[PDB]
């Protein structure tokens, strides 16, 4: 468990794990919210 | 003697060794100084020869790796069944072959791709395919979903039981040394049981399968309505009632009266028709006659038993005029590395497969195949470049084994040696052949421009002011077209409608094949391609040959494979190594595949491909300009690259658009790799030198201290830059030209 | 029984067997000797029958 | 190929490009069920 | 990038359309399409099959000068 978690924990495990998220964060705020051009909140 | 001998547990399965990169290698494993020995890691990670010494761990490595690559291509298969059976329209497009377009592909609706969602046809929407997988299904007599379903679960459960295998192979029971250096069973398993075998099988399955449900689609028939493969095995009365060979049985084959089954195991040729393609009877004949000829054949080399062939007493105990005692230790040399069996295997897999694109885009073996232009296309360019890279890389891999595993002490052999010994004469003769080739080859073009541009049309190299035919060829043409009247009995027509002599055959209203005329222009093609592979065999011959030492350097070999040059001095020695050689060999490589398949779809496109109207009258995609406009570059440059380019910079806002985008984004990649090509690695040092200053200042200093890359990495971006962008540029326009207008 | 081509194939298979004899055995002959000659035989008779059926 | 298969063709020419139709159909909306409304975030378990 | 850059705009204002420019310029590949493959019909047409026009010459060194660049590389 020890040498799993250590080899996990490696550069390109990380950063494909952490760019999957951003990836499907970034689909999922665009698919809820389909066109943005400006800031229209305020 | 032959026997079965491995080794129980000899290494241990555990994650420790994942923890901790670049085990293989000490000094990789000692640890990261600076950021040079990342790119280290991913370098030597193949390289099991420099791992260690003993042939038997670099053995078991290769089976390992044999098998893993295995398992991911029977994942991949089984991928492409998946999504034929799940997203695609391959049931619409049985019933109209020829007004559909095969999809199998189907985008999602996040951003506003759904655009790239086409009408390709059947109530359908999708991205037009080009593998030719729907041919190939149709004529495996696949008419439903249900079955490409069982077979992707098929090659997943071959794709497990691959990597099973591989893991068990390494880990569990590991063969020893002597169970790899046995090449003659290996060879007669090869011969009589993977070849002989499986295509006895494929012919089995073609008469029992293929054959009825072809035959019930080619009548006409609905494909909801043909009976199942099963039941044909099952009823004898359907199978007699469709061949009535089948009601004697296996009587006649044991009877040795084979005429009875002249009625699926003809000897016709042509095309077929209905279909344009080839008859499946003369497949399955052909099938049946290589089963035999290789079950024959794979009895030769003595295994175990008395009678047979050795292959070392073969080669001794050749004498020849030219040869002489000649090879003598070749056996042991290879029987003794993996480089020379590596880079034998991978010329003749090139060759085979320039000869399969050959031969496929002559005669269409698939039905519904000719008239799919796409498919066609893709096909012969992807063929192509693949025979083109494993032809490369098989002199870069002889001239690994040349460098580090040629001894002439310990395993002589005469005819190296003699090779040797005479090198500087090859080398200029080769050089003046590619000089005068290029010469007259180029010359002509320059000849014929110039004349053009001075209003002197009656002075050019052309079918009209000065003829250059190639007589040879047309000869060869005409005895083909005469060959089944007296020359082949047999055969009741030609077996390719190529050779300028016979009919025209098209399906449905668009031109399947016709002869093939031959003029000055191919002449003037055919010696530019002879003048671009010789440039090409002496860049890898010269590499091969001058790797253990040159006149310039004496001691070429201490310095090993890799390395960038030798020093400033003897007026500079940069680019000595065969690295080097193959780097600049791929170049020509792609200069040579890429005038290829230029030729080819212009010849294809300008006199053979067109379409019928009903009184029968052809008329051609590009209305026969070949002959007269590409004698002269400006016509290359116009009449194929400018006029056959707007379809793909007129694809915006259609389906298509995407091709578009490629073809302005391999254009930068390859700009990109310029900046690898012409600078040197001290500039990019020295400014990293103030980049890290920079950085230094705000305390952010990573310990990995940031380093230029190698001459080497860098000479292999910039090859592999180049080559991805040029491709790319070329696969995008050829795809969007071919689907647009065809 | 008794048709040309059973006549041809057996006698070629005989002969063929017989010179592979010479030029538990009196002279060394195992059963792999023989499955070759027989195959050999075979493949000669189904060579000339076929042949001779061909006129 | 024996005209009785070709005459149950004929007979049966019609509803068999109604089930390629809705085959094909069905294949393209594998991908946009979501966006239809059906097979949404309930009921995906051990669905579509 | 100077130079393609006046010279397209001073061809456009000159030709009487200037919504050509003002339209196609925001992406590049409006700028190989409308700028060069289109005002290269008449420049490549020097000399063809049938004949040629007194353009000839230019149409040379155009081509002239793509050899020189290559064999710089
Ligand atoms: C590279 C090949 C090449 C070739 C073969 C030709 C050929 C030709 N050109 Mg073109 N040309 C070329 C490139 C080439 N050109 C280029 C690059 C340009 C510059 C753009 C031109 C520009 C050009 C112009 C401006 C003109 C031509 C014209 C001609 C013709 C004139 C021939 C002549 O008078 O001298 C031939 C002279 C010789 C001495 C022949 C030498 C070769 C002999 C036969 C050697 C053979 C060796 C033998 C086998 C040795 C064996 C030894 C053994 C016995 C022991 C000829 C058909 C002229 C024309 O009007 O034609 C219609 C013309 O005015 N050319
Ligand atoms: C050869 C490799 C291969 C490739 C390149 C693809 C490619 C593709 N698959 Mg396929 N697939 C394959 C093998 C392959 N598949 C196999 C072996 C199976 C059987 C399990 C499937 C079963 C399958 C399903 C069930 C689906 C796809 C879909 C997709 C697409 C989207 C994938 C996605 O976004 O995941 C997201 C990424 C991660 C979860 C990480 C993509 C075109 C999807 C589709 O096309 O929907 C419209 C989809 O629904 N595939
Ligand atoms: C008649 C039986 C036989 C068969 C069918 C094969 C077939 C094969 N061998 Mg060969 N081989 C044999 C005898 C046989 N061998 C013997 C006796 C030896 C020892 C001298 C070798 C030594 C050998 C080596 C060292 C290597 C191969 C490799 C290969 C594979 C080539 C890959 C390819 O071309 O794709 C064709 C793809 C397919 C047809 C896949 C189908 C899967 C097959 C049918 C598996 C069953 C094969 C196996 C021999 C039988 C199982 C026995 C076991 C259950 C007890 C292929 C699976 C190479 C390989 O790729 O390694 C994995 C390889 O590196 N072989
Ligand atoms: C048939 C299979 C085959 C096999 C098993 C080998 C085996 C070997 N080769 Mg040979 N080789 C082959 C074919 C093959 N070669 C071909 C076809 C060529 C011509 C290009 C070469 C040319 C060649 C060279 C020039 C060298 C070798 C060397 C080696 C050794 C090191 C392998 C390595 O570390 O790579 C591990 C993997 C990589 C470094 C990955 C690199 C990234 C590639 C280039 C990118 C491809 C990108 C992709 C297609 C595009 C999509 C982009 C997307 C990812 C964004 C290894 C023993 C090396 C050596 O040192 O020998 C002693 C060496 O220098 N080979
Ligand atoms: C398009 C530009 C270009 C051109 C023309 C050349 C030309 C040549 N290359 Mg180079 N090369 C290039 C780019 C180019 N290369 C690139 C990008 C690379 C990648 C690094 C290389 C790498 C390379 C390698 C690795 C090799 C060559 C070799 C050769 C020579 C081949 C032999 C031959 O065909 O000569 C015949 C001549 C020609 C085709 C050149 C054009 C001549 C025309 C017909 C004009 C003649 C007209 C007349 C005589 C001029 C007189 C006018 C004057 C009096 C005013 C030739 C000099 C090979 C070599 O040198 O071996 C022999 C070799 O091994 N090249
Ligand atoms: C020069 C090369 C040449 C080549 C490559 C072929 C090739 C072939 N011949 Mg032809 N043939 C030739 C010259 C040639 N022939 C000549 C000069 C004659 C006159 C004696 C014949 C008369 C001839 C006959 C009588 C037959 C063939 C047949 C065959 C085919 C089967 C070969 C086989 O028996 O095994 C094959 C296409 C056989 C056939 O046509 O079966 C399909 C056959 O029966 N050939
Ligand atoms: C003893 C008499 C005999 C006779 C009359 C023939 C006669 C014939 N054989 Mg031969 N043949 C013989 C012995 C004989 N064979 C033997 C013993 C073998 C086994 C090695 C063969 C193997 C053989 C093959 C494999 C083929 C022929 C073929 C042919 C026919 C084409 C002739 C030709 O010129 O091809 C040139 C011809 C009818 C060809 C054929 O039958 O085509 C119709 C064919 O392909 N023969
Ligand atoms: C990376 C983070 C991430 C996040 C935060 C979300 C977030 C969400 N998902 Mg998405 N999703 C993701 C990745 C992600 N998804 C991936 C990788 C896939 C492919 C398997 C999907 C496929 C998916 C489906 C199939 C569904 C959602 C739905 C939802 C919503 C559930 C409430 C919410 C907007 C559900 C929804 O509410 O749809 C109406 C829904 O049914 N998601
Ligand atoms: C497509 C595919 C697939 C599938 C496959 C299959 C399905 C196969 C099959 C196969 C088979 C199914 C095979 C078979 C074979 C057979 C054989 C090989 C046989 C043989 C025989 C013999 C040799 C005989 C002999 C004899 C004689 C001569 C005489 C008398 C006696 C006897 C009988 C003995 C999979 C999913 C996997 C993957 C993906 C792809
Ligand atoms: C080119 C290529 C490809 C393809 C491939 C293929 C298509 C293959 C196939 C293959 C095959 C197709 C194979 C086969 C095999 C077979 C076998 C191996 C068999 C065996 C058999 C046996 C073993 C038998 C036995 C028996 C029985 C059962 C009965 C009687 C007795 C006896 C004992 C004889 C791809 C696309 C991938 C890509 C790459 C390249
Ligand atoms: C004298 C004597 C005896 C006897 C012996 C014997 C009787 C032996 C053997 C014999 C024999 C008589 C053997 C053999 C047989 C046969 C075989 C072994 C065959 C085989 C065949 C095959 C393998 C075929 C194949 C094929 C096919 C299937 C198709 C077409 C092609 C071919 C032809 C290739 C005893 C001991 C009683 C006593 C003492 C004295």
């Amino acid at each position: 468990m020890r040498d799993l978690k250590t080899y996990l924990s490696v550069a390109p495990v990380i950063s494909t794990l952490w760019f999957a998220a951003l990836a499907g964060l970034l689909i999922e705020i665009n698919r809820l919210f389909p066109d943005a051009l400006i800031f229209p909140f305020f | 003697e032959v026997k079965i001998l491995v080794d129980r547990d000899p290494i241990k399965t555990s994650f420790e060794e994942w923890a901790k990169p670049g085990h293989f290698s000490r000094t990789i494993a000692k640890g990261p100084d600076t950021t040079t020995w990342i790119w280290n890691l991913h370098a030597d990670a193949h390289d099991f020869d420099s791992h260690t010494s003993d042939l038997e761990e670099i053995s078991r490595k290769v089976f390992s790796a044999h098998f893993g690559q295995l398992s991911i291509i029977f994942l991949w298969l089984s991928g492409m069944y998946f999504h034929g059976a799940r997203f695609s329209n391959y049931e619409a497009w049985l019933s109209d072959p020829t007004h559909i377009g095969p999809s199998a592909q189907v985008v999602w609706s996040i951003v506003g791709q759904e655009i790239l969602n086409g009408d390709v046809g059947g109530g359908f929407r999708g991205i037009q395919i080009t593998s030719g997988f729907f041919q190939i299904w149709r004529a495996s007599g696949i008419t439903s979903e249900l079955q490409l379903y069982c077979t992707a679960i098929g090659g997943l459960v071959f794709a497990a039981l691959m990597l099973f295998a591989g893991w068990f192979h390494y880990h569990k029971a590991a063969p020893k040394l002597a169970w790899f250096q046995d090449v003659e069973s290996m060879l007669n398993h090869h011969l009589a049981g993977l070849l002989g075998l499986g295509s006895l099988s494929w012919a089995g399955h073609q008469v029992h399968v293929s054959l009825p449900i072809n035959q019930f689609l080619n009548a006409g028939v609905d494909p909801k309505e043909i009976p199942l493969p099963h039941e044909f095995i099952l009823n004898r009365d359907l199978l007699a009632q469709l061949y009535p060979s089948f009601a004697e049985g296996a009587t006649p084959f044991f009877t040795l009266n084979w005429s009875k089954y002249a009625e699926f195991l003809t000897f016709r040729g042509g095309l077929d028709p209905v279909t344009g393609g080839l008859w499946l009877t003369d497949i399955a004949h052909h099938h049946l006659a290589i089963a035999i000829l290789f079950l024959i054949a794979g009895h030769m080399y003595r295994t175990n038993w008395g009678i047979g062939h050795g292959i070392k007493d073969i080669l001794e105990a050749h004498k020849g005029p030219f040869t002489g005692q000649g090879h003598k230790g070749l056996y042991e040399i290879l029987t003794t590395s993996w480089h020379a069996q590596l880079s034998i295997n991978l010329a003749m897999l090139g060759s085979l497969t320039i000869v399969v694109a050959h031969h496929m885009y002559s005669m269409p073996p698939y039905p519904y195949l000719a008239t799919d232009y796409g498919t066609q296309l893709s096909l012969f360019t992807h063929h192509m470049w693949i025979g083109g890279f494993l032809i490369v890389g098989a002199a870069a891999h002889a001239a690994i084994f040349m460098v580090r595993d040629y001894d002439p002490t310990t395993r002589y052999n005469d005819l190296l040696d003699r090779v040797l010994r005479h090198r500087d004469a090859i080398i200029s003769h080769l050089n003046w052949v590619c000089i005068f080739l290029g010469f007259h080859s180029f010359g002509l073009y320059i000849h014929n421009d110039t004349m053009s541009a001075l209003g002197r049309p009656q002075d050019m190299f052309s079918d009209t002011a000065i003829q250059l035919q190639p007589v040879f060829a047309q000869w060869i043409q005409n005895t083909h077209a005469l060959a089944p009247g007296t020359t082949a009995p047999g055969a009741t027509t030609s077996t390719s409608l190529t050779w300028g002599g016979g009919d025209l055959v098209a399906v449905g209203g668009k031109v399947a094949l016709l002869p093939i005329p031959l003029g000055t222009a191919d002449f003037l093609v055919h010696h530019i391609h002879a003048f671009t592979i010789h440039v090409t065999v002496l860049i890898l011959l010269k590499g091969v040959l001058f790797a253990r030492s040159s006149r310039l350097i004496p001691d070429k070999a201490n310095l090993g494979f890799r390395f960038p040059c030798d020093g400033p001095g003897r007026g500079g020695t940069c680019q000595v190594s065969a690295w080097d050689h193959v780097f600049l060999g791929l170049f020509w490589m792609y200069n040579a595949i890429s005038v290829v398949i230029f030729h080819f779809s212009w010849k294809m496109q300008s006199d053979v491909w067109g379409s019928i109207s009903d009184q029968g009258v052809v008329t051609h995609i590009t209305g026969g300009n070949f002959a007269q406009s590409s004698i002269t570059i400006n016509g290359w440059l116009r009449d194929f690259l400018w006029a056959q380019a707007s379809q793909v910079i007129q694809s915006y806002g259609s389906s298509l658009s995407a091709y578009g985008l490629f073809f302005l984004g391999a254009h930068f990649v390859w700009a990109f790799s310029l900046m690898f090509l012409f600078s040197g690695r001290g500039y990019w040092q020295e400014l990293i030198e103030s980049i890290v200053w920079a950085h230094n200042k705000l305390k952010v200093a990573p310990a990995t201290q940031p380093r230029a890359l190698s001459i080497v990495q860098g000479r292999a971006v910039g090859v592999t830059h180049y080559l991805l962008g040029g491709i790319a540029t070329t696969w995008a326009f050829f795809l969007a030209r071919i689907i647009a207008v065809g | 029984i008794g048709s040309s081509t059973n006549l041809i194939m057996v006698t070629s298979t005989t002969l063929m067997l017989f010179a592979g004899r010479f030029g538990g055995d009196p002279a060394g002959f195992t059963l792999a000797d023989t499955l070759a000659c027989g195959t050999v035989g075979h493949i000669i008779g189904v060579g000339v029958v076929l042949g001779l059926k061909n006129i | 190929v024996i005209d009785e298969y070709l005459e149950r063709s004929k007979t049966n020419k019609e509803l068999n490009d109604k089930k390629r139709l809705a085959t094909s159909g069905a294949n393209f909306a594998r991908a946009f069920t979501v966006q239809f409304g059906s097979c949404k975030f309930p009921e995906n378990f051990t669905g579509c | 990038w100077v130079t393609f850059y006046w010279h397209w705009k001073h061809i456009t204002l000159w030709q009487g359309n200037v919504s050509q420019f003002n339209e196609s310029s925001t992406y590049l590949m409006g700028w190989l399409r409308d700028y060069l493959w289109l005002n290269s019909s008449q420049l490549i047409n020097g000399y063809n099959p049938f004949g040629m026009n007194s353009l000839s010459v230019w149409a040379w060194m155009f081509l002239f000068g793509h050899l020189v660049w290559a064999t710089g590389f």
